[PDB]
């Protein structure tokens, strides 16, 4: 979910974030989870969906 | 996420009154204790007759309530790291919503008895993961079943000691294996003890020892701790668990039919209508692949044996990640150089193994359906078929019960000393390169080699594997 | 040779280029579990998608199904026409069909 509309940026209070989501298998986390871009995520395996 | 005063329903460590607990709920339906498993004798080193291995012993350790109020701040930080991994709280929604079958009206088989200010029972709460603190051993992570319901298909309520404080640490990496990588190891066990499912009784063969004995797991331990090849559930014509997938079926599928035979409440009975929607198809296929961490790559290989793959020099305490320095590290072959001596290599193995030789020659087959089943050798997301949501909104109110306090025993384990054989090696072996790659000076003064037989003979040089290094 | 073989184009499972404006069973790859509406709102609920008994070689083989579940447009950003093909880095949205 790249977070933009065709109307630009989907506003994180509708959405709930603000830039990517992997989109995963899972309720209660929304089927959703934040794409880690941070200097810790190639520290273990990514476990795409 | 109610708090109460609780009148446990064991004694602690042979004392005969009343044990008065403080219990959290910290997940519905999942309460921690975070004061020691007062059930067995605490000790100190000196006072162990036969220590276990890897087996750091301390009394005195959640005795203290400033420090068992940090413990209940280890386990709220935990249950919140699963939380905000991926399929973390499904997990988590799945003990929740195994709440055993009741024995009678209201639930005298699962719940913890909860007492007012001044000790009157007045209700009791549906519990079915108790989270108490470490027990004489404080590496001892286990799983005490309330009850021998976990073997019937009624399923029992559960006592997971656990320590989040002590961790394996990847020594090349520094990535330390969190906490809740057991504690996400032993709430998927906890599934097959609440389902009712006799899984933790019989133990296959995982890992032959140096008498051709073997180190064995049960089908609890296989499957719950993660990926792992041997597996339980190998579709090729399934072949795991001879004669006992129909036993564990019959559990089941019978506790499934017995689910308005005792009324409790309209959401007992609508968590157990959620319970047994998860089919046995799930449970003996959960896997927790995106809640563990690949801290330790090799962690889906072996049986559990992260302490022992990894060597005890990475077992770790969690507030200085560094080393235990009060672990029992009784090894199993003290392998000395004969050239020169004080190049030890201690092997901590496994040892006092199952004599389980006529196991794969006496091996039955389940009648095959003669049906090719495409499968696929990565696990699966099993949670599609967990009400997961429809357990959330389901808060079980408390029980109204004044009911007198039904105490079980607990005998712990007896486990076997471990006898280190001295073994003088006239010739350098692959265990000699452990010792000889160690060093204990500086840059100046290291003096490495390429060459073990320098190594392994002076005590002053250091083994590497390339010459320009 | 394998990986430079299918280029920059997205895949059905078939192993045929994504195209827009194509009706597409969304499914999970490992369960092969498909998108389903909550009982009268519009939130989506993961479902399981059945198996297939077929026959493969005069055997009785039991392979994965497919056609479970919620079906998905994938509509790029300005509408074209249906037989344009997926790209890596190519947005869309996704347009419920029934």
């Amino acid at each position: 979910g790249t977070g933009n509309s065709k109307q630009g940026p989907i506003s994180a209070y509708k959405r709930g974030y603000s830039g990517d989501l992997w989109i995963n298998g899972a309720r209660l986390d929304g089927y959703v989870t934040v794409v880690n871009k941070s200097n810790y995520s190639n520290d273990e395996i990514q476990e795409k969906f | 996420l109610k708090t109460e005063n609780i009148r446990y329903f064991r004694t602690a460590a042979g004392s005969e009154d009343v044990l008065e607990v403080k219990a959290y709920e910290v997940y519905p339906n999942v309460w921690a204790i975070p004061s020691r498993y007062m059930m067995e004798p605490l000790q100190d080193l000196d006072e162990v007759t036969n220590p276990e291995q890897f087996s750091i012993y301390d009394k005195k350790y959640l005795a203290d309530i400033q420090e068992q109020d940090e413990f209940l701040k280890s386990i709220q930080a935990a249950i919140e790291d699963i939380k905000k991994r991926t399929f973390g709280l499904e997990l988590l929604t799945a003990v929740s919503g195994a709440v055993p079958l009741p024995k009678d009206t209201g639930a005298t088989n699962t719940t913890l008895q909860c007492i007012d200010e001044n000790g009157k029972h007045t209700h009791d709460v549906v519990a079915n993961v108790v989270l108490w603190g470490p027990g004489n051993n404080l590496n001892s992570n286990r799983l005490i079943s309330k009850s021998d319901d976990d073997s019937n298909g009624i399923g029992s309520m559960v006592e997971l000691i656990w320590n989040p404080q002590i961790l394996i640490k990847n020594i090349g990496t520094n990535r330390i294996k969190p906490a809740t990588d057991e504690l996400v190891g032993l709430l998927t066990k906890a599934l097959f003890r609440l389902y009712g499912l006799g899984l933790n009784k019989i133990r296959y063969p995982f890992y032959q020892l140096d008498d051709k004995k073997y180190y064995s797991l049960t089908a609890e331990d296989l499957i719950s701790y993660g990926g792992f090849s041997a597996n339980v559930v190998n579709l090729q014509p399934y072949y795991f668990l001879e004669d006992q997938f129909t036993k564990v079926k019959e559990k089941y599928e019978s506790a499934k039919k017995r689910i308005d035979d005792i009324k409790v409440n309209d959401e007992y009975s609508q968590m157990l209508t959620l319970k047994y929607q998860f089919d046995l198809y799930s449970l003996f296929h959960i896997s927790t692949s995106y809640i563990v961490s690949t801290v330790i790559p090799a962690n889906d290989k072996y049986g559990g044996l992260v302490s022992y793959y990894t060597g005890p020099n990475a077992l770790i305490d969690s507030k200085t990640d560094e080393k235990l320095t009060s672990m029992v590290k009784i090894p199993l072959k003290k392998i000395k150089y004969s050239k020169n001596q004080s190049r030890e290599y201690d092997e901590y193995d496994l040892t006092n193994g199952e004599d389980s030789t006529q196991y794969f020659e006496n091996f039955t087959f389940p009648k095959s359906k003669h049906v090719f089943v495409e499968t696929q050798p990565t696990p699966e997301n099993v949670f599609v078929n967990l009400p997961s949501e429809e357990i959330t909104k389901i808060i079980l109110p408390v029980i109204p019960a004044e009911s007198d306090l039904i105490k079980i025993p607990f005998q712990p384990a007896t486990p076997k000393s471990i006898t280190t054989e001295l073994i003088t090696t006239d010739v350098p072996t692959l265990g000699l390169i452990f010792p000889a790659v160690k060093s204990k000076q500086n840059l100046s003064d290291i003096k490495m080699t390429s060459k073990l037989s320098d190594a392994l003979d002076s005590d002053k040089q250091t083994f590497a594997f390339d010459n320009t290094l | 040779t394998f990986k430079e073989d299918h280029g920059q184009f997205v895949y059905d499972h078939w192993g045929e280029r994504l195209q827009y404006n194509k009706a597409y069973y969304l499914l999970s790859d490992d369960n092969k579990s498909a998108f389903e509406t909550v009982y009268e709102t519009k939130r989506l609920k993961l479902k399981s998608v059945p198996g297939v008994d077929i026959k493969y070689l005069g055997m009785n083989d039991r392979v994965y199904g497919y056609y479970g579940g919620l079906q998905f447009k994938l509509v790029p950003l300005d509408s074209k026409n249906m037989n344009n093909y997926v790209r890596w880095g190519d947005k869309f949205t996704m347009q419920s069909i029934e």
